[PDB]
């Protein structure tokens, strides 16, 4: 039941989503490098820096994004990056990875200077995502919805963000219905994951301050996108 | 800040 | 319906120095909040310890949603349940202007512009109440199941009442993320006020803030 | 643990 309009929108989204890659030079380290809180931190920093670049590119290609005011573009990226990265991590942790990558990446994140107070909820959210059995189209669209959120701090023209978001929600709603007609509230449940992504924003500012007081340093890109 | 601005016009 | 919208609306209707006044109204409404939750279908059938968990997790959001909605009539502020109308200037004098502004803009204004009705409010609050992510639930799956019942009953209500607004169910659900960010910021302030020994914090409210 | 809240939940409707 997608309309041709919706099909065009979906195709633009998936083309942009599918370019999302983490280089082998980074992911090889999961297995190859030593295991210390220090090296685990460096690995994660390398992953985060790469993923922020990937996300900036995805965001630039979202429908209408280019037509938004330049400062509002920046406010959307800053406001949504953490949530997009949690959702991407949820996708990664419920996906088949090369041999050994899932288990050892989990061990490294659990011994990277992140308190158990934030580890536990993080892996709990990854589990709730796994249980939804999301398709690639659901991940892509939900990510795009997170990025084009009108409530982020410092967005001036909220109304125009809100308009770009609307047809993504429409497509996502028809898709959920078509794919999981036996869980007719699957769309609502995805929106409920949006609410829960908001908690990871708070958790993340705290993780960053803990990392900083244990004298970990971030790349220049990360310092910008997350306000140091 | 500098970097993000640049990546957005690339 | 195994989660009737008229029983959700019935629950709403059944219960229908600014930092100090707000805190006082919160304590008052905490008594009435538990009465509200007992009226939501199937909540009192959950394990007691889970009921405890759900209210401890959601109380701040449940209350913020209720006063935001009530405030639709007032100009530039908040109608408390005690009948005091808190305005922008007193809020900002008190060092809580930022939070107060977000409530007005992300909640009161959007509820007013979309004309959120009381059935819709009650349903949203029941979703908040049935939060299956809450830490320590003995059975997360049945709280998820009850949420799923609200979602299904709310969606049917929006199709029946607002057939010309197919996006309306989504727009309602999309108030919930902003309510959660606002709720987290309120809690931050409150545990920040406790950490420095600030304001008069009354009995039930203090109990919600202890570990 | 949480005495007011426990009492109120165990009280009437
Ligand atoms: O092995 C593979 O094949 C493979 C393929 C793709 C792939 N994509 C990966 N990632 C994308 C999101 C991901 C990991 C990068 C994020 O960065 C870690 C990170 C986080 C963070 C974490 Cl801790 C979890 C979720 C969200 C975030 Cl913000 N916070 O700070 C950092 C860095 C220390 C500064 C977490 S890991 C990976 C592995
Ligand atoms: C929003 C408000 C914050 C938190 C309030 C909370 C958690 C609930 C209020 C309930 C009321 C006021 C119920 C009613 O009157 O119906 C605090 C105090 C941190 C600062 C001032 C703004």
């Amino acid at each position: 039941e997608l309309t041709p309009d919706q099909q065009t929108l979906l195709h633009f989204i998936m083309d942009s989503y599918n370019k999302q890659r983490m280089p082998q030079e980074i992911t090889n380290k999961i297995l190859k490098e030593e295991f210390s809180a220090e090296e685990n931190f460096l690995i994660l920093t390398e992953m985060a820096t790469n993923h922020v670049q990937v996300l900036v590119e995805f965001t630039k290609k979202l429908p209408g994004f280019q037509t938004l005011d330049h400062e509002d573009q920046i406010a959307l990226l800053k406001g949504s990056a953490v949530e997009a990265m949690f959702l991407r991590s949820a996708e990664i942790f419920n996906k088949k990875l090369p041999s050994g990558h899932s288990d050892l990446l989990e061990e490294r994140i659990r011994n990277s200077g992140i308190s158990d107070e934030y580890i536990t909820p993080m892996f709990s959210f990854y589990k709730s995502i796994g249980e939804l059995k999301m398709t690639q189209e659901e991940y892509a669209l939900l990510t795009a919805i997170v990025i084009l959120s009108p409530d982020r701090q410092y967005i001036k023209d909220r109304e125009a963000v809100e308009k770009l978001q609307e047809p993504l929600l429409d497509v996502l709603q028809k898709l959920c219905k078509i794919h999981q007609p036996e869980n007719p509230q699957h769309f609502a449940e995805l929106l409920g994951r949006l609410t829960e992504l908001r908690t990871f924003n708070h958790h993340h500012a705290e993780m960053l301050m803990s990392w900083r007081v244990n004298d970990h340093k971030f790349t220049p890109l990360l310092e910008e996108i997350w306000d140091v | 800040h500098k970097i993000l601005h640049r990546l957005l016009q690339e | 319906e195994d989660m009737p919208v008229e029983r959700i609306l019935e629950a709403e209707l059944a219960v229908e120095d600014p930092v100090t006044n707000i805190c006082q109204a919160a304590d008052k409404q905490l008594f009435t909040l538990v009465e509200w939750a007992k009226r939501i279908p199937h909540f009192s059938e959950l394990p007691l310890d889970d009921q405890v968990i759900l209210l401890r997790a959601g109380w701040n959001e449940l209350l913020i949603a209720s006063f935001s909605h009530r405030s639709i009539a007032v100009k530039d502020g908040i109608l408390l349940a005690t009948g005091l109308h808190v305005h922008r200037n007193s809020a900002h004098s008190a060092g809580v202007g930022a939070i107060f502004d977000r409530v007005l803009t992300e909640l009161v204004s959007k509820m007013r512009d979309m004309q959120m009705d009381k059935t819709e409010l009650g349903c949203l609050r029941a979703i908040v109440l049935f939060n299956p992510d809450s830490k320590g639930l003995s059975n997360p799956a049945e709280v998820e199941a009850l949420r799923e019942k609200v979602y299904a009953s709310l969606e049917a209500y929006c199709k029946h009442k607002y057939p010309e607004q197919p996006g309306r169910f989504a727009k309602l659900l999309l108030r919930l993320p902003a309510l959660r960010s606002i709720g987290l910021k309120c809690l931050e302030h409150l545990f920040f006020f406790k950490l420095i020994g600030d304001t008069p914090i009354d009995t039930f409210l203090m109990e919600m803030l202890e570990a």
